[PDB]
C-alpha cells in the first residue's frame, strides 16, 4: 500500500520497492491511450529503432493511471526513478530481447510535471525533490566523459579492481585490493572503465520573467549521457530535475558561513522553440517556382514589417540568393557574393532591414560598427571570459563564412575594423599573426552594411562617396549601393504612419502589406532560399552587354562622373545569376540579364551627383525602366510635378494649400516624352487611387486631397 | 607494434657501426585514409579508442 | 588538449589545420581531486588525445 | 585582359635578380619591387592576388 | 550587503557597509538599491584574517608539556595546545526586513493595478481616485513636482510624461518596442537642468543620479564578483540596473566618455545589459527612462545652428531621445525679475513658500498605481495620430525656416 | 591622389615622397580614359565567367 513513515525510507524497503516496480511495469504495459493505442509500445519501438535509450513518460497519464506512484515520485525522485528505469529496461528486454547489448539502461524522463517552481523561489524545502523550472541556458561545458562503471588497477599487483558504480555525489574510492590486500594506490583502468556523457549547464531566469527591481538568479544543472547537447546557450528550456544538495558543496573550509551549493540533476529538458531538412518539400518549391511571377512574390516577401523600400527589398533578395563564385584555373578568383550597402539618412529602417536579414537567413551574424555587439569584426586570441578556455576568436567575418555579415553603423568602424573588413571583402579570408598563430582562416560572406551619411543627411548634390565616411576601396567592394532618402511626401507619410501605428495597435500586450503580389510565408521562403543546392550557369548574350558598357563608358567619361568599370559588369553578372536562381532556372535568360542591368544601373546612377544623375536617368532610361510598368512611371512623373507645384506654392504662400492640383496637359506632355500616350488606365489604376489622387475630367484637372 | 618495429629495425640494420651498438626504440606514427570525425562526436563511448 | 611525443613534437605550429589520430584518453595522476571554489562535478577527469 | 608589359615585369619580379654580398660585407639586393599606380577598375588587386 | 545611508555620513567619511544575514522567510526581502529597515541582532562571526600581528588567541587551560622529541614548540606545539586566533567581524542577523519609507501603508507582498489598489489603505485610495478624477491634474502635478522652479513649463511637462512612460510592446517577429520616453535638457549655464535632474532623483523611487566623468562602464551598467560562500557569481547592479523601471539621471551627459556612451546607448536600444565577465555570462534587464542634461558646445547654445551643431552627442545617442529641451538664457529683464523673486522667496521662507497641491507621497502612490495601466489606441486616436504626424512632417519641408532638428 | 589619373595634373597625381619612388625598380601608370573599341574586354569578362 502506502503510508509508512518516510516516503524515501518507505520506498527503499524491499516490499514497497518491488511493489512499485510491478506497478510501473503494469502501467507501462497497460496504459493504452485515450483512444486505445498503447503509446508505450510504439514509443519503445521508436526508441529501440534508433538506439535511443531514453523513454519519455508523461506525468499527466501516470497520475491518471497510477496516482500513488505520481504522488511518491516528486518526494523521492532518485529511488522512484531508479525503479522506473529498471522496470522499463526489463519491459524493453521483453519487447526486444536482442536490445540488451545496447546500453543496458533505459532512462525514464518525465514530462509535464505539474507544478513549476521558478529559479528564484527554490528553497531548501525543495531539496531532493523533482522540480520543473524554466530559464535560459547561459553557459554549457563541452561533453565530458564521466566515470560510470569504473575499474581500477592495483599498481602493486596490477589486478583490475572490479567495476564500481560512480554515484553523482561521492568519489568512489576502493578499499583494499581483493588480491594483494593493499590499501595502497589505485588508478583508473581507462580501457575497462565505461564512461557516460556529462555536461554542466547554467540556467538563469528569463529576463522578461524577472520582476521590476530584482536580478535574475541562476542555477547549475547536470546533463547525463542522453541529455547532453540538448541545450545551447541562449536556449529557453523547461528543465525537470532533482534539486540536489549533497555531493561536496558545503562551505566547510572556513571561508565563512556553512552554506550548501546546490545543483539540479536534470531529468528532462524541453526546449521551447519551433532548422532545414528540405525533404519532400521540394515539389512545392518547384510548384511555386512555376509561378512566372515568383520573382515579384519573393521581392515582396522580404522584410514584411518594413513599409515601402521596394528597391532595397529587391536588392536584398538578390543578395540573399547571390551569384556564382568562380575561379578560372586556380589563379583568378571572383566572388559570387552580392554585397549591399545601405546609406541613408536616419529613421529609414536600415537597422530593421539588417535585423530582418539576420532572422531570415542561416549563418547570419549581426555586428555593429560601434562596440555594441557580441562579436566584433577582427580576429583575436584570448582566454574566453566565461569558458576560461584559450580560444581563437575568429571575428564576425569568418563566423559567417558561407552566410551573411550584417554590419550596422558601418561608417563608425575603427581603423582596425576597417582593415579587417577590407581584407575580408577583398581577399575573402582573414590573416592572423597574433600570438604564435600564423593562419589564414577564410571568410566568404556576403556583407550587408548600413551607414549613415556624413552630417546626418544625404546630399544629392554630392556623389555617394563624398557624403559617406567610407573610402573608395570599401565602397567599390559593394555590388549594390542603396541611397536611402528621407523626404517629406504627405501620401507616403500617411501610409507609413498608418503602417506603424497599426503595428503598435495590434501588438498591445493585452491581445497576445500593399503589393500586387501575395507575400510568401517566411518558412517556405527560408526553405526556398535554402534551395541553393543547385548551382547555375550562363551562356547568353554578350553584344548587348558589351554595347551597354561601351555606352556607359562614353557617357560617364563625357560627363565628369564616377566611371563605370569592369567590376560593374561583373556585379551585373552576379545579379543576373541571382535572379536566375530566384526562378530556379539553371540558365540566365534575357530577362535575368535585363533585370540585372536595371539593378546595376540604378545602383550606379543614384550614386552620382544630381546633375549627372539626371543626365544618366535620361540617356539610359530604356535600360532603366525594364519591368517598370507604365502605371508606376506615370505615378513618378505625377509626384514630381505635384511636388514642384507644392514647393512653388509654399515658397511665397507660407504653407502648402489645400486641394493641390495640376493640369491634364503637362502630365500628357511628359507621358509623351516617355512615349505613353494612353493615360486612361493610369486614371483607372488602383495605384492612382491609392495615392489619394483624383481625375477631374470636367476641367482636365487632377489633384490630391493632402 | 613498436616493439615489433624495434626488432625489425634491429635485424635490418644488423650489424651497426661501433658507437651505434645499442639498439634504439622506434616510434610508430600511424596514419589512415579514413575521413576524420567531428570533435563534437568525441562522446564517452570513444574513450580509449 | 593534445599530447604529442618523441617525433610528433614540433611537427606542427599554432595556426596549422591538422588531422590528428590518437587515443581519446584521460589524465591518470592518482584520483586526488580536492579543488576549491568550482568543480561541483564528481567522477570527471581531464580528457586529451 | 591586356597588361602584357606589366605581366612581363611581374614575371621578372617573380624570378628576381641576384643578391650579392661584396667582400667588404655590403650587400646588394636581388629582389625587384614594382609599383602599380592606376585607375580603380584595372585588375591590379587581381594581379597582386 | 547594505551600506550607510547618505544622511548618516559624518564629515570626510566613506559610507560604512555591513553584511546582513537574512533567514528562512526574510530571505528575498531586500533588493539592490532598496532603502530598507533591518530588525535583528548584531552578531560576531569568526573571520579568518591576520598578519596585522599575532593577536588574541585561545588555547587549552590544561597544562601539558611535550616530552623530548615531542616538545610542544612550533607548529606541533600550537596544534597540541589547540591554539587558534580569536578574530571576529561584525555582521547583522536580520529577523525582519521592511522598507524604510513604505509606499502604501497597508501591506506589501505580481503587481497588477488591483494588487496595487488593494495594497493601499482606504484614505490612500481615496486620494488616488480623487486626483485621477482631477481635471487640471496635469498642471497640478507639474506645479507640485517642481515648486521652486520658475517657468520652463514644457520641461516640467516632458519630465512628468517621462515619469509616467508609455507602453512596452513585443512584435510577433520578436521586435521589442520601447515604451518609455527619454528626455535630454540642453541649455545655457544656470538654467536649472541639474535642478530638474535632482528633483526627479529625490522624488522618484528607483531613480539614480550620475554625472559625466565620475562613472565607469562597470559602475554604470554591471559588474561581476564571485560569491564568497559558494560556486556561483553575484552580479553587482550599476546605475542603469538600479534605475530599472525608474529613471537614470545623467548630468553632464556631454562630458561622458565614449566607452561609457556606448553602454548608455546599448541600454537605450534594447533595454538590456548583456555581461560576459569573470566566468559568468548573464543578460541583465534595464527598462530605464533616461533624463539627461547636456551643456552646449562652448557652453552657450547658438540659436543660429542646428541641435547637432550645438551638442557633441553622437547621432546614435541623439536619435533615441524622445524630447529635447533647449533652455536658452534669454536676457529678459522681466524674467530676470521673476526668477529673482522666486529664488529670494525660496531662500526667505524655506519650509514654507512651497504650496504644492499634492504631497510627494501622494504622487508616488498615484504613479505606482497609474503605471499599471496599459492604455489602448482607439481607431480615432490612430487617425488623429496620423494627421498630427503628417503636420509634423510638413513642418520639415522647404520654403519655411529650418527647424533645429529634422522630423 | 584624387582617384583617377588625369593628365591635366601630371606629376601631381602621386603623393609618394621621392625616397619611396626610388625604392621601386619599375613604376607602372595605368589609365582608362578613352577607347570605344575596348569592348572585347567586356566580351572577355563574359567569356571568362
Ligand atoms: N518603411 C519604413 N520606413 C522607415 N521607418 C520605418 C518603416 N517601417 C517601420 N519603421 C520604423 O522606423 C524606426 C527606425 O528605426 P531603425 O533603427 O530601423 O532606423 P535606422 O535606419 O537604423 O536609423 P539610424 O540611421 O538613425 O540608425 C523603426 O523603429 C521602425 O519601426
Ligand atoms: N583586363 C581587365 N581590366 C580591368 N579589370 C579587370 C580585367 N580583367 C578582369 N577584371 C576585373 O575587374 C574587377 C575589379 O578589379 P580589381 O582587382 O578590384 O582592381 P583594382 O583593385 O585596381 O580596382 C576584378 O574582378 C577583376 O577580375
Ligand atoms: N526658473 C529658473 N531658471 C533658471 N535658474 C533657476 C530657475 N529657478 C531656480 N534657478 C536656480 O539656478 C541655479 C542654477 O541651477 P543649476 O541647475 O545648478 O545650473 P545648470 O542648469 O547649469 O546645471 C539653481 O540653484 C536654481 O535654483
Ligand atoms: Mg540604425
Ligand atoms: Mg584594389
Ligand atoms: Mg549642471
Ligand atoms: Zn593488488
Amino acid at each position: 500500500d502506502l503510508k509508512g513513515h518516510s516516503v524515501r525510507e518507505w520506498v527503499s524497503m524491499a516490499g514497497p520497492r518491488l511493489e512499485i516496480h510491478h506497478r510501473f511495469k503494469n502501467f507501462l504495459r497497460t496504459h493504452v491511450d485515450s483512444h486505445g493505442h498503447n503509446v508505450f509500445k510504439e514509443r519503445i519501438s521508436d526508441m529501440c529503432k534508433e538506439n535511443r535509450e531514453s523513454l519519455v513518460v508523461n506525468y499527466e497519464d501516470l497520475a491518471a493511471r497510477e496516482h500513488v506512484l505520481a504522488y511518491f515520485l516528486p518526494e523521492a525522485p532518485a529511488e522512484l526513478l531508479q525503479i522506473f528505469d529498471e522496470a522499463a529496461l526489463e519491459v524493453v528486454l521483453a519487447m526486444y530481447p536482442k536490445y540488451d547489448r545496447i546500453t543496458n539502461h533505459i532512462h525514464v524522463r518525465i514530462s509535464h510535471l505539474p507544478l513549476v517552481e521558478e529559479l528564484r523561489s527554490l528553497r531548501q524545502l525543495h531539496l531532493n525533490q523533482l522540480i520543473r523550472t524554466s530559464g535560459v541556458v547561459t553557459s554549457c561545458t563541452g561533453v565530458l566523459p564521466q566515470l560510470s562503471m569504473v575499474k581500477y588497477n592495483c599498481n602493486k599487483c596490477n589486478f583490475v579492481l572490479g567495476p564500481f558504480c560512480q554515484s553523482q555525489n561521492q568519489e568512489v574510492k576502493p578499499g583494499s585490493c581483493p588480491e594483494c590486500q593493499s590499501a595502497g594506490p589505485f588508478e583508473v583502468n581507462m580501457e575497462e572503465t565505461i564512461y557516460q556523457n556529462y555536461q554542466r549547464i547554467r540556467i538563469q531566469e528569463s529576463p522578461g520573467k524577472v520582476a521590476a527591481g530584482r536580478l535574475p538568479r541562476s542555477k547549475d544543472a547536470i546533463l547525463l549521457a542522453d541529455l547532453v547537447d540538448s541545450c545551447k546557450p541562449g536556449d529557453e528550456i523547461e528543465l525537470t530535475g532533482i534539486y540536489h544538495n549533497n555531493y561536496d558543496g558545503s562551505l566547510n573550509t572556513a571561508n565563512g558561513f556553512p552554506v550548501f551549493a546546490t545543483v539540479i540533476l536534470a531529468n528532462h529538458v524541453a526546449k521551447k522553440d519551433n532548422g532545414e531538412l528540405t525533404d519532400e518539400d521540394v515539389k512545392m518549391i518547384t510548384s511555386l517556382s512555376k509561378d512566372q511571377q515568383i520573382g515579384e512574390k519573393i521581392f515582396a516577401s522580404i522584410a514584411p514589417s518594413i513599409y515601402g523600400h521596394e528597391d532595397i527589398k529587391r536588392g536584398l533578395a538578390l543578395a540573399l540568393f547571390g551569384g556564382e563564385p568562380k575561379n578560372p584555373g586556380g589563379k583568378h578568383k571572383v566572388r559570387g557574393d552580392i554585397n549591399v550597402l545601405l546609406c541613408g539618412d536616419p529613421g529609414t529602417a536600415k537597422s530593421q532591414f539588417l535585423k530582418y536579414i539576420e532572422k531570415v537567413s542561416s549563418r547570419a551574424i549581426f555586428t555593429t560598427g560601434q562596440g555594441a555587439s557580441a562579436v566584433g569584426l577582427t580576429a583575436y586570441v584570448q582566454r574566453h571570459p566565461v569558458s576560461r578556455e584559450w580560444t581563437l576568436e575568429a571575428g564576425a567575418l569568418v563566423l559567417a563564412d558561407r552566410g551573411v555579415c550584417l554590419i550596422d553603423e558601418f561608417d563608425k568602424m575603427n581603423d582596425q575594423d576597417r582593415t579587417s573588413i577590407h581584407e575580408a571583402m577583398e581577399q575573402q579570408s582573414i590573416s592572423i599573426s597574433k600570438a604564435g598563430i600564423v593562419t589564414s582562416l577564410q571568410a566568404r560572406c556576403t556583407v550587408i552594411a548600413a551607414a549613415n551619411p556624413i552630417g546626418g543627411r544625404y546630399d544629392p548634390s554630392l556623389t555617394f562617396s563624398e557624403n559617406v565616411d567610407l573610402t573608395e576601396p570599401i565602397i567599390s567592394r559593394f555590388d549594390i549601393l542603396c541611397v536611402v532618402r528621407d523626404t517629406v511626401d504627405p501620401v507616403q507619410d500617411e501610409m507609413l504612419a498608418r503602417f506603424v501605428v497599426g503595428s503598435h495597435v495590434r501588438h498591445h500586450p493585452s491581445n497576445k502589406g500593399v503589393e500586387p503580389l501575395p507575400q510568401e510565408v517566411l518558412k517556405k521562403y527560408i526553405i526556398y532560399a535554402k534551395e541553393r543546392v543547385h548551382p547555375k550557369l550562363n551562356q547568353m548574350d554578350q553584344d548587348k552587354v558589351a554595347k551597354m558598357y561601351s555606352d556607359l563608358r562614353k557617357e560617364s567619361m563625357a560627363t565628369g562622373s564616377i566611371p563605370i568599370t569592369v567590376r560593374h559588369i561583373e556585379s551585373m553578372i552576379r545579379m543576373a545569376e541571382a535572379h536566375a536562381r530566384i526562378h530556379l532556372r539553371d540558365y540566365v535568360i534575357e530577362d535575368d540579364v535585363n533585370m540585372a542591368i536595371r539593378v546595376m544601373l540604378e545602383s550606379f546612377i543614384d550614386t552620382q551627383k544630381f546633375s549627372v544623375m539626371r543626365s544618366m536617368r535620361k540617356t539610359f532610361a530604356r535600360y532603366l525602366s525594364f519591368r517598370r510598368d507604365n502605371n508606376e512611371l506615370l505615378l513618378f512623373i505625377l509626384k514630381q510635378l505635384v511636388a514642384e507645384q507644392v514647393t512653388y506654392q509654399r515658397n511665397r504662400f507660407g504653407a502648402q494649400q489645400d486641394t493641390i492640383e495640376v493640369p491634364e496637359k503637362d502630365l500628357v506632355d511628359k507621358a509623351r516624352q516617355i512615349n505613353i500616350h494612353n493615360l486612361s488606365a493610369f486614371y483607372d489604376s488602383e495605384l492612382f487611387r491609392m495615392n489619394k489622387f483624383s481625375h477631374d475630367l470636367k476641367r482636365k484637372m487632377i489633384l490630391q486631397q493632402f | 607494434l613498436e616493439e615489433a618495429a624495434k626488432e625489425v629495425a634491429d635485424e635490418v640494420t644488423r650489424p651497426r657501426p661501433s658507437g651505434e651498438e645499442v639498439l634504439q626504440d622506434i616510434q610508430v606514427m600511424l596514419k589512415s585514409d579514413a575521413s576524420p570525425s567531428s570533435i563534437r562526436s568525441l562522446k564517452s563511448d570513444m574513450m580509449s579508442h | 588538449q593534445l599530447y604529442c611525443d618523441r617525433y610528433l613534437c614540433d611537427k606542427v605550429v599554432p595556426g596549422n589545420r591538422v588531422t590528428i589520430m590518437g587515443i581519446y584518453s584521460i589524465k591518470k595522476f592518482g584520483l586526488t581531486t580536492s579543488r576549491g571554489r568550482d568543480r561541483v562535478g564528481v567522477g570527471i577527469r581531464s580528457s586529451y588525445i | 585582359f591586356g597588361g602584357t608589359d606589366m605581366k612581363k615585369a611581374i614575371a621578372c619580379l617573380l624570378f628576381g635578380g641576384s643578391r650579392k654580398r661584396l667582400p667588404d660585407g655590403l650587400t646588394r639586393r636581388g629582389d625587384i619591387n614594382l609599383l602599380m599606380l592606376g585607375d580603380p577598375g584595372t585588375a591590379k588587386s587581381q594581379l597582386l592576388k | 550587503r547594505i551600506q550607510e545611508t547618505q544622511a548618516e555620513l559624518p564629515r570626510g567619511s566613506i559610507p560604512r557597509s555591513l553584511e546582513v544575514i537574512l533567514r528562512a522567510e526574510a530571505v528575498e526581502s531586500a533588493q539592490a538599491g532598496d532603502k530598507c529597515d533591518f530588525t535583528g541582532t548584531l552578531i560576531v562571526v569568526p573571520d579568518v584574517s591576520k598578519l596585522s600581528t599575532p593577536g588574541a588567541r585561545a588555547e587549552t587551560n590544561s597544562r601539558v608539556s611535550g616530552v623530548d622529541g615531542y616538545e610542544t614548540e612550533g607548529i606541533r606545539g600550537l596544534r597540541a595546545l589547540g591554539v587558534r586566533d580569536l578574530s571576529y567581524r561584525l555582521v547583522f542577523l536580520a529577523c525582519c526586513v521592511a522598507p524604510t519609507n513604505p509606499r502604501f501603508g497597508g501591506k506589501e507582498l505580481e503587481q497588477t493595478a488591483e494588487s496595487i489598489k488593494n495594497q493601499m489603505t482606504v484614505k490612500e485610495w481615496e486620494k488616488v481616485f480623487e486626483m485621477s478624477q482631477d481635471k487640471n491634474l496635469y498642471h497640478n502635478l507639474c506645479t507640485s513636482l517642481f515648486p521652486t522652479i520658475h517657468g520652463n513649463d514644457e520641461v516640467k511637462r516632458g519630465v512628468l510624461l517621462m515619469l509616467f512612460g508609455g507602453v512596452p510592446k513585443t512584435t510577433g517577429e520578436g521586435t521589442s518596442l520601447r515604451g518609455d520616453i527619454n528626455v535630454c535638457i540642453v541649455g545655457d549655464p544656470s538654467t536649472a537642468k541639474s535642478q530638474f535632474l535632482k528633483h526627479v532623483e529625490e522624488f522618484s523611487p528607483r531613480a539614480v543620479y550620475t554625472s559625466g566623468k565620475a562613472s565607469s562602464a562597470a559602475g554604470l551598467t554591471a559588474a561581476v564578483v564571485r560569491d564568497e560562500e559558494s560556486h556561483e557569481f553575484v552580479i553587482e547592479a550599476g546605475a542603469l540596473m538600479l534605475a530599472d523601471n525608474g529613471v537614470c539621471c545623467i548630468d553632464e551627459f556631454d562630458k561622458m566618455d565614449v566607452r561609457d556612451q556606448v553602454a548608455i546607448h546599448e541600454a537605450m536600444e534594447q533595454q538590456t545589459i548583456s555581461i560576459t565577465k569573470a566566468g559568468v555570462k548573464a543578460t541583465l534587464n534595464a527598462r530605464t527612462s533616461i533624463l539627461a542634461a547636456a551643456n552646449p558646445i562652448s557652453g552657450h547654445y547658438d540659436r543660429s545652428k542646428s541641435l547637432k551643431q550645438n551638442i557633441n552627442l553622437s547621432a546614435p545617442i541623439m536619435s533615441r531621445f524622445d524630447l529635447f529641451f533647449i533652455l536658452v538664457d534669454e536676457c529678459n529683464e522681466v524674467t530676470d525679475y521673476a526668477i529673482a523673486r522666486r529664488i529670494v522667496d525660496l531662500h526667505s521662507r524655506i519650509e514654507e513658500s512651497i504650496d504644492r497641491v499634492y504631497s510627494l507621497d501622494d504622487i508616488r502612490r498615484y504613479l505606482l498605481f497609474a503605471r499599471q495601466f496599459k492604455p489602448k489606441i482607439s481607431k480615432e486616436s490612430e487617425d488623429f495620430i496620423v494627421e498630427q504626424y503628417k503636420h509634423l512632417r510638413q513642418r520639415d519641408g522647404s520654403g519655411v525656416t529650418k527647424s533645429s532638428w529634422r522630423i | 591622389v584624387f582617384g583617377r589619373w588625369d593628365e591635366t595634373k601630371g606629376e601631381d597625381n602621386i603623393d609618394f615622397m621621392p625616397t619611396i619612388l626610388s625604392r621601386f625598380d619599375m613604376i607602372f601608370i595605368v589609365k582608362d580614359e578613352h577607347n570605344e573599341e575596348r569592348d572585347v574586354m567586356l566580351a572577355k569578362h563574359v567569356i571568362t565567367l
